[PDB]
RNA sequence: GCCCGGAUAGCUCAGUCGGUAGAGCAGGGGAUUGAAAAUCCCCGUGUCCUUGGUUCGAUUCCGAGUCCGGGCACCA
RNA sequence: GGGCCUGACUGCGAGGCCUGCAAGCCGAGCAGGGGCGAAAGCCGGGCCUAGUGAACCGGUGGUCCCGUGUGGAAGGGCCA
RNA sequence: GUGUUGGCUCUUGGUCGCGCCUGCGUAGGAUAGGUGGGAGCCUGUGAACCCCCGCCUCCGGGUGGGGGGGAGGCGCCGGU
RNA sequence: GCGGGGGGAACCUGGGGAACUGAAACAUCUCAGUACCCAGAGGAGAGGAAAGAGAAAUCGACUCCCUGAGUAGCGGCGAG
């Protein structure tokens, strides 16, 4: 591993598609896209004492940062 | 800053920030103008209808007690006895199909027509081409058709006070008088709150009761919270 | 849609009852009759689009 | 199947936030006319698509109807 | 050719045409309910043999049967 | 669109709330925008006579103000 | 001064994860979370004391067997 997300675990999977809809509406559903992919979040830092960095993910790091912020 | 009106004074007693209630009102319009005689006030209101599509034209009467003896006036249009009774009851033109022709002729003194199933076809017909759409004309659910022209016009005097939105959504009626009684012109007012309200077409969407309020013939309008 | 189209026939609200018809010669005329299930036969009626 | 716009002079189209119907072109009439024009004045016709309600009245305001025009979405 | 009128009705049918399937097709007579004569009776579309399409899916006018504790309801079962 | 992707700011549009502050097809002392109350209203102008000044226009006029003073004006009444 | 790492026929948890063939075509669907690449704890891990079941004022950790219906049902409601 190497870019999971500092503050848990959210890296990984996705199975998805679609094709189309019209259902209670007028009928069934125009049903296929059998398809797979990715989907993830972001990165950034702040200073320990004079020198640092974070890197972390996203909002889990928002609160952290505060978090260890307060120390 | 400064206005054309003398009234400036009753003016700073009116102070519009607040809406108000009922029984307030009846004291601080009492107040507020006694001029040349006494204060001739009236409610006033508006809703939030459409009177295009008639399917909402309203009008009719609740039955404000009082005491009364200013307001609308009606024609109590008839023979003998009707006459007797509805002109008795408290009425400002009585007649019959005499008065009609009168009408026809040069004389309509009157803003809503009362009349009995008896010279109601002469009321409606030769005088239809006449009151017409001033509302002057006599309508069988109008509070302007029927035999009990004695308890209608009666109530006119004990107290009458009509009901119908204008081209816009508004009606106008008197719900108390100046030095009053005022308590009366209360409940009148109340009695058309509840007819009015009941005529309420199920075709409302929201705030119906838009404006309600009292003003006069030639003199004050202001809007009446009927709710206190 | 040619001026055959369909409709059907339905009786003073107790009821309806169906059968296809036109569009033609008279269009929209619609009375025309045929008795509901409502009471024992009925007027009915028929017009309904 | 919904969602918008229109309906006016023969043509194409203006149009009070309710009081009059108006352009532009076609069509016609005289002067001008090597001459074609351009010029130049002058006109012609209107249930303002239909049916009712609002109003003292309504091209206009609202409902409904038919039609044409636009668009947008599906279709076993 | 004229008059008057909706049965080109719902509930339905016994019993047969053809057909292996499903089809499609013929129908006296009983009921409610009317319409043409006064009536003996005809009328459950046309003078007849072609104008036709499963099943799924979904719509609308019911109905007022079902509802995943109970009241209702999304939703949904049968009718048209 | 939305998330890190913070700061000041020039601004311009739709919408609903109130004001105009506004409302002149036509007889209408008169540019009545309605529908109500509805013959009276008012004197910090001691007044509609006069003065200018603020504002909106279809000549007019409507409206809001500063002043100038010596029971006055207008709504009524009628009338269109 | 510690720990691991390195293995291991099959069983095992999670990580990632496919065409055939069926649906006598085949794009939803299907085989299936199956084959296989992986990481890893074991001697077996897995799960393991309820924001559960289920509607009786009922049960009571988790796991595996028989039954629960192949009904309840999921669906080019078709193969399945």
């Amino acid at each position: 591993m190497k870019e999971g997300i500092h503050p848990k675990l959210v890296p990984a999977r996705i199975i998805c598609g679609c094709g189309n809809v019209i259902e209670t509406y007028s009928t069934k559903p125009e049903i296929y896209v059998e398809v797979c992919s990715k989907c993830h979040p972001f990165y950034t830092g702040q200073q320990r004492f004079v020198d640092t960095e974070g890197r972390v993910e996203r909002f889990q790091r928002r609160y952290g940062d505060s978090y260890r912020k307060g120390r | 800053p400064k206005h054309g009106k003398r009234y400036r004074a009753l003016l700073e007693k009116v102070d519009p920030n607040k809406i108000y209630t009922i029984d307030e009102a009846a004291h601080l319009v009492k107040e507020l103008a006694t001029a040349k005689f006494d204060e001739t006030v009236e409610v006033h209101a508006k809703l939030g209808i459409d009177p295009r599509r008639s399917d909402q034209n309203v009008r009719g009467t609740v039955s404000l007690p009082h005491g009364l003896g200013k307001q609308v006036r009606v024609l109590a249009i008839a023979k003998g006895e009707k006459i007797k009774e509805a002109e008795e009851a408290g009425a400002d033109y009585v007649g019959g199909e005499e008065i009609i022709q009168k009408i026809l002729d040069g004389w309509m003194d009157f803003d809503a027509v009362v009349a009995t199933p008896d010279v109601m076809g002469a009321v409606g017909s030769k005088l239809g081409r006449i009151l017409g759409p001033r509302g002057l004309l006599p309508n069988p659910k109008a509070g302007t058709v029927g035999f009990n022209i004695g308890e209608i016009i009666r109530e006119i005097k004990a107290g009458r006070i009509e009901f119908r939105n204008d081209k816009t959504g508004a009606i106008h009626a008197p719900v108390g008088k100046a030095s009053f009684p005022p308590e009366k012109l209360a409940d009148n007012i109340r009695a058309f709150i509840r007819a009015l309200e009941a005529h309420k077409p199920e075709g409302a969407k929201g705030t119906f009761l838009r404006s309600v309020y009292v003003t006069t013939t030639m003199g004050p309008s202001v809007r009446i919270n009927p709710h206190s | 849609r040619i001026k055959l189209l369909l409709e059907c026939t339905e009786c003073k609200r107790r009821n309806y009852a169906t059968e296809k018809n036109k569009r033609n010669t008279p269009n929209k005329l619609e009375l025309r009759k045929y008795c509901p299930w409502c009471r024992k036969h009925t007027v009915h009626r028929e017009v309904k689009i």
